[PDB]
């Protein structure tokens, strides 16, 4: 019901910030290509100078404090 | 009840602009004017050896309207008032936060019309008083009161740019701050100190000296083989950029897509 | 029983500023006058080499209010006082945290209004002593006494600046430090030195020597090949300020988003 | 009944040490946005130049010496 | 029984400072007169080169004011005495700390009121015998005897500052430390030989030598392309200050705060 659900965040490195325009372009080229099952074992290819992408919530998630409440 | 033209509406977004003075202004009115180049170059005078021909104010308008496009694209931003004609399409997550937009250019000045078209015809045209802004980053939010995506859905016009400062050491967040004029002038000037490095002495020469008669003289120039006459002005003018420019970029802020 | 003008309650938000000498006051009033750089220019005169005419203060005051500019984006600070009509959005957890606002420019000198709306009309004005601020982070928090977010809910108005010291060696979190005083006018510096370094022997000149009919001189410049000639002080200002500035940034600290 | 149950400390490296003030404003943000049940799931955010948490008890505690009670 | 003034209590808080000296004391009371500055730079004299005319007091004290500023900011301390006037908000685990608080600048030379407000409206005030606190940290702590937050609940007044040194070399936690006069000193001597340095030969001149008529002289001073004709002083300054002040924070300690 309220955030915190993200996976992980895909960093690019690059000297200058890409304008909004190129990003939003980058989006309709990823949404085109990969977006639901429609091309969904396809994988992306990109140039940058290096790529990251770090993780913020672990690889499963599941119930919390289940001990507590029984 | 409350008074204004139509599309705008003074709460959310404000007209800021008329339409018509946005031909009328231009570099002259931001400050841009070949004097203050001339000014930052006070005591330099620069000109043809072989003539008494200063460049004129052609050549420094014409760096002058180069320099501010490199800083319209050193920074992703629209500088000089002008008009946009925008499409952009449906994503549902954004569509659904509200009608989200990052419009392609900021800040916005202004926002004409906002409508949703299927073939050209308009579908559903929104109450002005519905949607709202968000100036500087250039946010468009809807408000309404009382596959998963498709290309070109909708159709948004407005003004980007930046008005004049109006009041001393202030700025509002739609209106030019003093670093951008400054920064453009500084632009400018590097390409000046690149000419005028050229024409110190002669073509070429780094260190000369005579002797005729009894009459003996010697001068060396700041020209060498591995720097140029001017590099040290250069380096410092670099310098003074690499520290305006971050500090401006902390204004505006980094970029996102969501994906 | 409490007397006071219905916006400004002496506990929380005390009245600092009239709102009419907002106009009022200028640069000079902080000690930024042509006569300060003069001044730590002392025993240098600036002129050029051709002619008689030193710089005016003009050229002092139109670098002053660059300079201020430039340090009131090196720290996201508001220096001279303005006032602010600012719209912001709703999101949950800090309204639900006695509607915690981080005002976008700091510090708050004073608030004047802080209303929630809809469509443009006034839902609810909270009464003046419920809300409550804090001066130099400018947060703004309500105590009210006897989807997750929607955009521009709520309306503030308030003035950001600091106001000029008024006793020696000491200042108010709501008043202007000397630091930033200081800072200002070095970064002016940096910019006058960049004027005056290429005027100290003819253009691009580092070493002279005549040698006439028995009468001979020599003079070796500051200048080189690589470095400027006023290189040596601006290499110093900037050794100051990199120890001024990290100073001054521990006074308002770092900044934080909630996400 | 007595101290040393903290879970770790959070280290901000930084040239100068900040003000008590500008650290009492930071903890107004945190507990404004972070604190309790309210904004629990939520991420802060933080562009300083290297953090780092150094963890001073491990991940879950439980009973000690308990066969020699037995 | 015991006879004191009410705010003030010999046990915890005893009286330091009369209300009405705040005004009185200045920084000539510490030693901060242009004659030290003028002892430590014992044979220099600084004048323009082309007039008799050398800087007066009032730079001197200016820079002394800034200095001084530029300590209260490489640590926080509060230096001279000044009356605050402070709000704080409720936490709950230093309320039930026994009320722990820890005053935004320090030291604490006494405290006046320290009371809990709703509106305005003085909730409870406690008597002056229950408070107590630590100077040099700024901690005030209440002894009591015969949602998790809320904003700005209690109001603290207090005084912040050090007192002039009495005796010879000793100074107790609420007397001002001689260091400290000392960094002052050579922060304000740092400003000094940055503005004497350009005053050794003419401007921007590095070496020189005459041949008139056999009579022969030549100079070579220590400006030069890349170094400043005082950079030694102000590296030395610099050299003394980083061991000065590393020593000086071992005195107050690293701050933190909980979370
Ligand atoms: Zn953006
Ligand atoms: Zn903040
Ligand atoms: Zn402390």
């Amino acid at each position: 019901s309220h955030g915190g659900t993200t996976r992980g965040i895909l960093q690019i490195r690059s000297d200058q910030q890409q304008s909004q325009h190129a990003l939003e372009n980058f989006k309709r080229e990823w949404k085109s290509s990969l977006s639901g099952i429609n091309g969904s074992w396809q994988i992306p290819v990109v140039m940058a100078d290096d790529i990251k992408f770090v993780n913020m919530t672990p690889t499963a998630n599941d119930m919390q404090f289940e001990k507590w409440l029984n | 009840s409350l008074n204004y033209e139509y599309p705008y509406h003074p709460s959310g977004n404000p007209k800021h602009i008329d339409v018509s003075e946005i031909d009328n202004l231009t570099l002259a009115d931001y400050g841009w004017s070949p004097d203050a180049v001339k000014a930052y170059m006070f005591g330099i005078v620069v000109q043809n050896p072989d003539t008494g021909q200063p460049m004129g104010d052609e050549f420094y308008n014409h760096i002058l309207e180069r320099a501010v496009g490199k800083a319209e694209r050193a920074l992703d931003i629209s500088i000089l008032p002008d008009t946009q004609h925008e499409m952009r399409d449906y994503h549902e997550t954004e569509f659904n936060s509200y009608m989200f937009v990052h419009a392609y250019r900021k800040p916005i000045l202004q926002v004409e019309n906002l409508q949703l078209q299927f073939n050209g015809r308009p579908i559903y045209k929104y109450p002005a008083n519905w949607w709202k802004v968000e100036h500087l980053a250039g946010h468009v939010q809807l408000f309404p009161t009382a596959a998963t995506f498709a290309p070109q859905m909708i159709r948004l016009e407005y003004v980007s740019g930046m008005l004049p400062r109006k009041k001393a050491g202030r700025n509002k967040p739609w209106e030019m701050p003093p670093e951008l004029e400054q920064l453009v002038i500084k632009y400018a000037l590097k390409e000046i100190y690149q000419v005028w490095g050229n024409l110190i002495i002669g073509a070429g020469i780094a260190n000369k000296t005579l002797e005729v008669d009894g009459i003996t003289e010697t001068i060396g120039t700041t020209q060498s083989a591995m720097y140029g006459g001017a590099s040290a002005q250069i380096l410092q003018i670099n310098e003074d950029i690499k520290e305006l420019l971050d500090g401006l970029r902390a204004y505006f802020g980094y970029n996102m897509i969501g994906l």
